[PDB]
């Protein structure tokens, strides 16, 4: 739903989670109103020791185990496999972006459509 | 009539994976099973009480070879520590079954010149330290030569073992007691050469030899990054033991 | 192709006749193949009474 | 029965054979630091005595050189002087010895047959078993 | 080993280690896998229309291939490729293994007398499975009615009174209502009288298209 | 094997050049005869022989055929040098040669093979169970090795045969000559190692003794003629070494003794 | 490695792909979808860098015939799971 | 398949008089298959366990035997159990065949010509 | 370690024969009443070994029962071991007739002590009883049937009660001292097996298991007429060889009359004569020289 | 160097006769191990697995009497039984079994579907009444209707493969008598350490069930009442409860 | 299959020495490592 | 491929499980690998092909119930005796047609009992004694090492001394 799209997410990878629901939601409409993400993706920011859209990313194991003895009546787990589906490509793309930049420097100099 | 000689001869070789014995049945097959079992479990004591005199042996020796250097013999150590090459001359008998006969001549006197002849044996016997002394560069000082003719020589092994061990796994494999017996004996070069790589490399750098000899987590990641290990044999479980229903045999079981 | 079978060809082939696999001996492919001569002497199997 | 002599006959050679031999290994031990224990001198003399011999058809099977160096004939025991099948894992068997080398063609047929004879790997072999056999002083 | 090979002590080999499997990390139970494990006479063709059925040029290489997916990527090696797929052998043979082609009803191909000529053993295995199919219709019509079984069922009990609509799952009669007698003819207690479902004669076709 | 001097050289031990004020330090050689006969085979080792002469046999590289002329005679193709097939004669005239089978047909009459039990070896009780017998016949039991233990005149206690070191010779050298001298060059010896074989601190003497393994090939050990003024010697086999230990010398030795000391037997 | 050696992939979901595609043309209509995408036919040539950044050498690197044919007794002993000898060549 | 015990009560006559000889069927078999006695690490797992008979791949052994602990799963069908999930995957192979075709071959004591070898 | 002993010969030898009998006594009494004990136990081989001339002369070692529970086998273990460290010989030929030979077949069959016993001959005595076989197989199945849970209770039940219906006497006592030792601790029948029937603690004289392991070449003697230690079941167990019969002797404390005496050595002799070197050694030469005269004779 | 390379060229033509050991090893020759032949072993087989995962048994001589027909095939017990563990949060074995249970769940379409947010807190065994009984009957010899097994009053080996476990198998011969419920659970504690209550807990007057989830209802319902139907078919076209076999309540 | 493969090995190998013996005698001087089967030594021809 | 429409179809096509087909190369030169060379393995014709496949594996390291002798290799040995030069009797064995006791000539002992003699020729036989080799020939140099430890050397500041002479 997220890498196989391609979309420009602008988010640094160090921004807090509240600012990947933008991204989650499109496809989540039909199950969650866009405010009602935003009371799952603030929860899961208190609650857990995860802030971050690279903790998301590097603690997918610490997560969900907060989620499983924590969470489980509120937030949907189909919250959390789509946060992880969208840590894992903000992420992923900031690697992409931070890589493109650093070789504009070295001289490789690709246009907008690459 | 040679090529059919040896067409008799190269069928002698053939080794082949040939069946157990239709005759070999399950009361007996077990009973040489409890044979060996009886075995080991006697040699055992009788190897158990060896390993540990070396255990015996071997404090003797390297607790005499320290007191030399403690007594100042310094120099003693560096002609004590060498190699004794001597081999234990002709005069040394090996033990037959039955003792040596009070004057006994070769058949009495019954003596043949043809039988006692001087004769040859297979092996060239071409050893990796005759590309030093009969080989060109004719080393004077043979079995002292220079440490770069070492550093050389043992570089030419482990790029001539590491081809000799390439061919002979995929040309010549073979699995089993047989197998962990040729990778141990081979292991157990590509260490010692490894050693000698070390060594020199301990030695030509005088930088190393101080952080090297500074703590031990740092030889045993030094010797980690060369290759060489602490071979462990496998421990005898010869307790007699239920073997699971799946560890049996891969075969049709016997009658 | 080359004489290296003095021995009349066989092989082991799916016989789509009976359903099994038997036989094949080499024969010429022009000629009736069932004549007089396929017939085999009578013979009383080791069943029965 | 000719092995569980050859075994017994090891392990008091094996124990002088070390005695000669703890030196050399002390000298080396002692700038690697590794430990000389037993758990050393088991690995040391094992990569001497035992050589799985190859089948000796490969090529690179008849090439090993490694366990004849002026070390490996003095810390190496009477393992297989006592029982020929010892000897036919060390190297081959004293016939197989010579016909795979005619297999490799290391030496023709008729060098072979005539030099592969019954009664020459009878006396060749019982000069290996007592080490007394012709040399080459400068080896080609 | 350090005995110059007389292998004389623990000559008994201790037995090997067992390689076990996580029964969890198991596929779920799928119907699908559990029907064409067994393996039978064939599934339809994949297509009733034929697109989306699967190209005779490439029939060779399937069986368990349903499955979305070498040792690599590809490269197919040109063997085992090319040495597999026409081997040696499965040339100049007539009848390739059964692959997964819908073939006459090759279950029944197997029980049935080859005595029979072909063409006419492939008339007669359809007309033992024509009446498989109305034993396995009557069953269904019969069970969903409630009804107990009743095989040659009379065209009017056919069309279940217009085929009741099913009356719009399906239900075992009670145990009163069954019995081994199943004929209409025996079940009231028409002719009683039995005839077999069609006439097997060994003889053999005269016509072969070749 | 002990393979001979292929072409090995013999690097030999040199007198060193710088004097490091040698100190008391005594040289001792520990002698011993190696096995006579073998390992006097254990009944179930013999149980083990019919197992391993029968599964080697029947799993042979070639089964049916009864040896490599039996093979090789069953193509018509010949091993041995005169070409026989047949292989009972074969073993009638292994040898082309006549002469070797005279050479046997006078062994196969007059040859009896020696005994491998000494009557040194029937050890008789009444002769008493007192401090250890006089063991002086090298011929004693052929089995196992004998280690030579010596006592001296001075105080009764045994030792082995030592000698103190010069300045100038290594260890070798004057173990060398530690025996070579005490017979008058009249044995013929074989010191396996260049360093000692042991080490033992005194406090009586604070003399440092360096044993070494030497092995008798030939020579009478004239023991009058030793260093220690011996009163008698003995050739005790490893475990009997453990009887004289009342009388022995140094406790802080004879364990240090034992501990070198090999056995054709290891059941020990 | 070679843009020469085309393989051809029929990936077998069709609205997994329709239902991206109608997403990633109409994101990029809006200007709000990245160019850096792997099916980006011009960036493939660095999108694997970004990720592999030395898959030259990992593909370049030639065996030794030893490790290639990893000792068949850890086969035995169960230590590699199935030796496959001929496999050697990466096509990546 | 082939059914078979290891000792099956055969008849014979004794001094003209019938007495029962318990025979070993066992020595039937492997003078049939010499390839069960010639036993390599493989042989279980082989595709043809007997190159002369590859029809022949399970020899179900009857054999009423005593001991508490049963044979293990190495040499015994499990047949206890629902042995699917979804359908018992009998009646539905149950619906393939027909009422009219074999499920035994009597032998013929005497048989009407030399083709009616067994009756089906 | 006692210093009793009875050498018969007048030498030693490298290795004698160590012949053992019944525990004799406890030395909890002086060493001078129980070395009366066992002089009378030689006047029974006293008879036998003048017979056989063995030339490496012969031993009898007396053996305590133990103070306590375990150390009645352990001890007499290392009490043997030890007269056989006191004396300079490993491998031992063994007599027995009595608890002098589970002994034996405690240290034949456990480690850290099978090099004493080369070889092992029983006079009269049985290891084990077709009672005790064939209950001790089902005290092993039972073990697995009690865990296993298949197992049908009507099977169990019924394996059970026809395992203690069916249970195991005491060993026949060969002698009658050690009837109490044999009925003491050895086989003290409410001690050696808990869970009356289904587990038999057999750690004291030795799990028979192991004595499906004893492989030193074994030989039975037996009295022609009625024996204890039946010939049928000990062949199965300690592999299939003929028990030399005493074709002579009517039963046990036969053996040692003038009657056999010769002969219970006559036989006796044939398997020292089977293990000693020199021995096998002379027949073995001797066997090669009329073998190689039979290609003499053949060469015209 | 035209012709020599030829030569050259010639020796590669010339044949290279040379006999080899034995078969070249990958493509004729094949190396056999443990692991291509081996029967499956489970390591845990609490889904009763080899019951439905068949495999032939790989031996040729297949034992296989008449009186095998008795016998019910249940698994061996596995020793350390989940049954009697506590569901304390730090234990080693529990926390095993925490995630092997909801390993099974997720393998059987359970635990994300049909019990979408499980707390898996307890270590609940429902062990079963259990005869291992081949089949409904009546006693055989006393000519006596079986006497209804009485209510379980212990957990043990043989009431182990009757008990409700992760999707094993169980005849529903035993399953005919109303199934005893043994649960264990550790979650309540007086505080984060049971500590600074104060006599705290005491003042509970419930201690057994003082906590607002300490009196448990156990409902037994069965998802497939008329046949088992895929997940994949009835997960989306149809809305149906289950079938309610079961319910105690104030546990 | 056997005995047609077997044979041809020596005829296969005589091709090869009788060629290679010439091959040498015209001159090429043909080591011990270009040509197809290493192990041989010609010198032993 | 036949399907049911065919105007005229077959029987029942083989299933694979019997009678399978061997995955071999390819007689085609092009069709098989490159690693593989022409198998001339010679070897003496087993019929049965229960015993001829069975070469085509490798199982020395499956598990066997017998014990784990190394098979097949030691070709079939047949002791027999031989009298040493000083009648000291051995027992070895060999693979051919051996006979019973052997007489020998040309021991180690004679060959020494030779060597001592040929060197009483030139007198030499009573010995080299070392603390009488005042003969203190050596040198000392920096980067030397012994080369008769090859595989254990060590390099040092190493004393260079020749090696002893024997005429023979």
């Amino acid at each position: 739903y997220y890498a196989e799209v391609g979309q420009a997410y602008e988010t640094p990878s160090h921004f807090p989670l509240s600012y990947t629901a933008p991204f989650i939601y499109q496809y989540t409409a039909q199950c969650w109103s866009r405010e009602d993400l935003q009371s799952y993706l603030e929860r899961i920011e208190q609650s857990s020791g995860l802030r971050t859209i690279a903790d998301a990313a590097s603690r997918r194991e610490a997560l969900y185990t907060w989620w499983h003895n924590a969470g489980m009546n509120v937030i949907p787990l189909g919250v959390l496999q789509h946060l992880e589906l969208v840590s894992r490509d903000i992420v992923a793309q900031n690697a992409r972006k931070s890589y493109r930049i650093e070789q504009h420097e070295r001289g490789i100099l690709r246009t907008p459509e690459m | 009539n040679e090529e059919k000689w040896a067409q008799a001869a190269m069928e002698y070789i053939h080794e082949k994976n040939h069946v157990n014995d239709a005759r070999k049945r399950q009361q007996d097959v077990d009973q040489e099973r409890s044979i060996a079992n009886a075995y080991d479990r006697y040699s055992a004591v009788s190897e158990a009480k060896f390993d540990e005199r070396l255990s015996r042996l071997i404090a003797r020796m390297s607790e005499a070879l320290e007191e030399m250097r403690n007594l100042g013999l310094e120099e003693a150590l560096e002609e004590a520590v060498l190699l004794n090459s001597e081999q234990p001359p002709g005069h040394y008998r090996r033990p037959s079954l039955t003792p040596p006969l009070a004057g006994y001549e070769p058949g009495f006197g019954l003596d043949v010149p043809q039988l006692r002849s001087q004769q040859a044996e297979y092996p060239p016997l071409r050893r990796p330290t005759d590309w030093l002394e009969f080989g060109e560069g004719g080393a004077d000082d043979f079995p002292y030569v220079d440490t770069h003719k070492i550093e050389d020589l043992t570089a030419k092994h482990e790029a001539q073992l590491e081809e000799q061990h390439g061919v002979l796994r995929e040309a010549a494999p073979l699995t089993g007691v047989e197998g962990e017996g040729w990778e141990a004996y081979v292991a157990l070069h590509r260490k010692a050469l490894a050693r000698q790589h070390l060594i020199m490399d301990l030695h030509n750098d005088p930088e190393l030899r101080d952080k090297y000899n500074a703590d031990e987590a740092f030889r045993a990641a030094e010797w980690e990054r060369r290759g060489m290990g602490a071979l462990s044999i496998e421990a005898p479980l010869e307790r007699d033991l239920e073997l699971h229903y799946a560890q049996v045999p891969a075969y049709e079981a016997f009658r | 192709r080359l004489d290296a079978t003095g021995r009349k060809l066989q092989k082991t082939m799916w016989d789509p006749v009976l359903q099994r696999y038997t036989l094949m001996k080499e024969t010429k492919v022009r000629g009736p193949f069932l004549t007089k001569s396929n017939i085999a002497r009578k013979v009383d199997f080791p069943v029965g009474a | 029965m000719n092995d569980i002599y050859a075994r017994r006959l090891a392990q008091t050679s094996m124990f002088h054979q070390l005695m000669r031999s703890h030196g050399t290994l002390w000298a080396a031990t002692q700038v690697t630091k590794e430990k000389l224990n037993l758990a050393f001198v088991k690995e040391e003399m094992m990569r001497v005595n035992g050589r799985r011999a190859m089948p000796l058809l490969i090529g690179a099977a008849a090439n090993e050189n490694l366990n004849d160096t002026h070390f490996t004939h003095l810390t190496e025991h009477c393992a297989w002087t006592e029982s020929a099948r010892a000897f036919a894992v060390q190297r081959q068997t004293p016939l197989t010895q010579h016909i795979a080398s005619m297999g490799r063609m290391a030496e023709t047929i008729t060098q072979a047959k005539t030099a592969s004879t019954s009664q020459l790997l009878f006396n060749e072999h019982l000069a290996r078993i007592d080490g007394i056999s012709e040399f080459e002083e400068e080896p080609f | 080993m350090l005995y110059g090979g007389s292998r004389v002590q623990y000559l008994v080999q201790p037995p090997f280690t067992l390689h076990k499997i996580r029964s969890e990390n198991l596929p779920p139970p799928s119907l699908y896998a559990e029907r064409h494990d067994l393996g039978l006479e064939m599934q339809l063709p994949r297509d009733m229309h034929v697109y989306n059925s699967i190209n005779m040029a490439i029939q060779r290489q399937v069986g368990g291939d349903s499955s979305t997916l070498g040792g690599h990527a590809d490269g197919f090696d040109m063997g085992a490729f090319f040495t597999e797929q026409h081997h040696p052998e499965r040339h100049h043979n007539s009848s390739l293994p059964y692959a997964k082609h819908d073939t006459n009803n090759v279950l029944a191909m197997r029980l049935f007398p080859v005595n029979v000529g072909v063409r006419a053993r492939t008339e007669a295995i359809r007309i033992r499975t024509d009446d498989c199919l109305q034993r396995l219709r009557d069953a269904d019509l019969c069970a969903k009615m409630r009804l107990p079984l009743e095989h040659p069922l009379p065209l009017s009990r056919r069309s279940q009174y217009a085929a009741i609509h099913r009356v719009r799952a399906a239900a075992h009669p009670p145990p009163s209502e069954l019995s081994i007698v199943t004929r209409p003819v025996d079940r009231l207690g028409a002719s009683q009288r039995w005839l077999p479902l069609q006439t097997l004669k060994p003889m053999g076709h005269n016509w072969s298209a070749a | 094997t002990f393979h001979s001097q292929h072409r090995t050289p013999i690097i030999p031990q040199v007198h060193v050049h710088d004097e490091p004020t040698a100190q008391r330090i005594h040289v001792g050689y520990y002698l011993h005869r190696h096995p006579v006969v073998k390992h006097s085979p254990h009944p179930l080792e013999t149980e083990m022989g019919y197992l391993l002469e029968r599964e080697q046999q029947r799993y042979s590289r070639h089964e049916s055929a009864e040896s490599a002329t039996a093979f090789f005679a069953s193509r018509g193709q010949t091993i041995d040098i005169l070409g026989r097939t047949d292989p009972n004669q074969i073993k009638g005239n292994f040898f082309g040669l006549e002469l070797y089978q005279d050479a046997m047909k006078v062994v196969m009459q007059r040859y009896t093979p020696e005994k491998r039990l000494t009557s040194a070896d029937l050890w008789q009780p009444n002769a008493l169970g007192d401090a250890p017998p006089p063991r002086h016949t090298l011929h004693r039991k052929l089995d196992d090795f004998l280690y030579l233990i010596v006592q001296e005149g001075a105080t009764g206690k045994w030792t082995i045969p030592h000698t103190a070191r010069k300045d100038d010779e290594s260890l070798r050298m004057t173990a060398d000559r530690a025996i070579s001298s005490q017979n008058s060059e009249g044995l013929d010896c074989y010191v396996w190692s260049n360093a000692p074989q042991a080490t033992v601190f005194l406090k009586d003497d604070n003399t440092r003794l360096f044993i070494y393994a030497a092995t008798y090939l030939a020579g009478r050990p004239q023991f009058a003629s030793f260093e220690p003024k011996p009163k008698d010697h003995a050739w005790v086999t490893r475990h009997e070494l453990l009887q004289y230990s009342d009388t022995f010398k140094s406790a802080e030795l004879l364990k240090a003794l034992l501990d070198i000391s090999a056995d054709g037997t290891f059941e020990a | 490695i070679n843009p020469s050696y085309k393989w051809l992939d029929v990936e077998p979901d069709i609205q997994k792909v329709y239902r991206s595609r109608c997403m990633r043309a109409a994101l990029q209509a809006r200007g709000k979808a990245s160019m850096m995408v792997a099916g980006n036919v011009h960036y493939r040539a660095e999108l694997d860098h970004v990720t592999e950044p030395h898959w030259r050498e990992r593909v370049m690197r030639v065996p030794k015939a030893t490790e290639r044919f990893q000792d068949p007794n850890y086969f035995t002993r169960g230590l590699v799971p199935s030796l496959r000898p001929l496999s050697r060549y990466s096509y990546e | 398949h082939l059914v078979a015990r290891e000792w099956i009560n055969v008849p014979e006559m004794k001094q003209g008089e019938l007495v029962e000889r318990n025979m070993h069927f066992w020595d039937t078999i492997y003078n049939v298959i010499p390839e069960l006695g010639l036993s390599y690490p493989g042989q279980k797992f082989q595709w043809v366990h007997s190159q002369e008979f590859y029809y022949l791949k399970k020899i179900i052994i009857t054999d009423h035997n005593m001991n508490l602990l049963g044979v293990t799963p190495m040499r015994k069908m499990l047949v206890w159990g629902p042995f699917s999930y979804y359908e018992q995957r009998l009646r539905r192979l149950s619906a393939l065949l027909h009422p009219d075709d074999p499920v035994l071959a009597l032998e013929d004591p005497n048989p009407a010509m030399e083709d009616k070898l067994h009756i089906t | 370690m006692p210093t009793t002993v009875l050498y018969h010969g007048d030498q030693l030898g490298p290795r004698p024969l160590v012949i053992l009998d019944h525990s004799v006594a406890r030395l909890e009494q002086s060493a001078t009443a129980v070395l009366d004990a066992c002089q009378e136990a030689a006047k029974r081989y006293e008879a036998m070994l003048s017979s056989l001339a063995w030339d490496h002369g012969a031993v009898f070692v007396p053996l305590q029962v133990s103070i306590g529970e375990i150390n009645v086998m352990e001890q007499s273990c290392r009490h043997v071991c030890a007269v056989l460290d006191a004396m300079d010989v490993q491998w031992s030929h063994v007599l027995a007739h009595s608890y002098g030979a589970l002994v034996a077949a405690r240290m034949a069959a456990s480690t850290a002590y099978p090099h004493r016993i080369g070889s092992l001959l029983l006079l009269d005595t049985p290891l084990v009883t077709e009672q005790l076989v064939r209950n001790t197989k089902q005290r092993e199945e039972i073990a697995k049937a009690k865990k296993d849970v298949n197992v049908p209770p009507a099977e169990l039940s019924f394996a059970i009660e026809s395992l203690r219906s069916a249970l195991e006497t005491t060993l026949p006592y060969p002698a009658a001292v050690d009837k109490s030792l044999y009925e003491d601790h050895l086989f003290s029948s409410a001690s050696v097996f808990r869970e009356k029937g289904l587990v038999r603690d057999e750690h004291r004289y030795v799990p028979v298991r192991h004595l499906a392991q004893v492989h030193h070449p074994l030989q039975l003697l037996v009295p022609v007429k009625q024996p204890i230690t039946d010939v049928a079941i000990h062949r199965e167990f300690f592999g299939l060889r003929r028990p030399a019969v005493i074709k002579t002797a009517d039963n046990h404390e036969d053996l040692f009359s003038a009657k056999c005496a010769d002969e219970v050595a006559d036989v006796v002799r044939a398997w020292m004569q089977r293990f000693e070197p020199d021995v096998v050694m002379k027949r073995r030469f001797e066997k090669a020289a009329k073998e190689m005269v039979q290609l003499m004779g053949s060469s015209a | 160097q035209r012709e020599r390379d030829r030569k050259a060229r010639q020796i590669e033509k010339l044949p290279r006769p040379e006999a080899l050991h034995d078969f070249q090893y990958p493509y004729e020759k094949t190396i056999l191990s443990d692991s291509m032949f081996e029967y499956p072993v489970y390591e845990t087989e609490l889904d009763t697995p080899q019951l439905f995962n068949l495999t032939p048994p790989p031996d040729f001589f297949i034992y296989w009497n008449a009186t095998d027909f008795d016998r019910t095939a249940y698994p061996p017990v596995p020793e350390d039984d989940h049954r009697v563990l506590v569901p304390s949060s730090q234990s080693p074995r529990w926390i095993e079994h925490r995630a092997r249970l909801l390993q099974y769940l997720r393998k059987h379409e359970i635990m994300p579907h049909y019990v979408p947010h499980i707390h898996a807190n307890v270590n609940l065994s429902v062990v079963f009444p259990g005869q291992y009984n081949t089949r409904a009957r009546l006693t055989d010899e006393n000519g006596d209707k079986i006497p209804p097994p009485p209510a379980q009053t212990k957990m043990t080996p043989r009431n182990f493969w009757f008990t409700a476990h992760c999707g094993n198998y169980m005849e529903l011969t035993d399953v005919q008598q109303p199934p005893s419920v043994f649960f264990f659970e550790e979650a309540p504690a007086a505080a984060s350490a049971a500590s600074d209550a104060g006599e705290a807990g005491d003042a509970a007057n419930k201690q057994s069930s003082h906590a607002a989830v300490n009196y448990y209802t156990f409902v037994m319902l069965s998802p497939d009442y008329p046949y088992r139907v895929p997940l994949l078919q009835d997960r989306h076209k149809a809305d149906r409860g289950f079938f309610l076999n079961y319910m105690v309540a104030n546990l | 299959h056997f005995k047609k493969v077997q044979d041809t090995f020596w005829s296969n190998r005589k091709v090869l020495v009788n060629r290679i013996k010439s091959m040498h005698n015209q001159g090429t001087l043909q080591s011990a490592k270009d040509l197809p089967i290493k192990t041989i030594n010609i010198k032993a021809f | 491929v036949l399907n049911k429409w065919a105007a005229v179809t077959k029987s029942a096509p083989p299933a694979a499980g019997l009678r399978p087909l061997a995955r071999t190369v390819s007689p085609n030169p092009k069709l098989r690998p490159a690693d593989y060379k022409v198998p001339y393995v010679l070897r003496t014709f087993i019929k049965d092909r229960h015993s001829s496949e069975m070469q085509h594996i490798e199982n020395r390291g499956m598990y066997r119930e017998e014990l784990a002798i190394e098979r097949s290799r030691f070709p079939r040995m047949q002791k027999t005796l031989t009298i040493q030069t000083d009648g000291s009797l051995n027992e070895r064995e060999f693979e051919f047609a051996v006979p019973p006791v052997v007489m020998l000539f040309q021991d180690r002992l004679s060959a020494h009992r030779q060597r001592q003699v040929a060197l009483a020729k030139i007198g030499k036989l009573k010995r080299v004694k070392s603390w009488e080799t005042s003969v203190r020939g050596k040198e000392s140099l920096n980067p030397v090492c012994n080369a008769l430890v090859f595989p254990y050397c060590v390099p040092k500041k190493m004393l260079v001394r020749p090696r002893i002479v024997d005429p023979l």
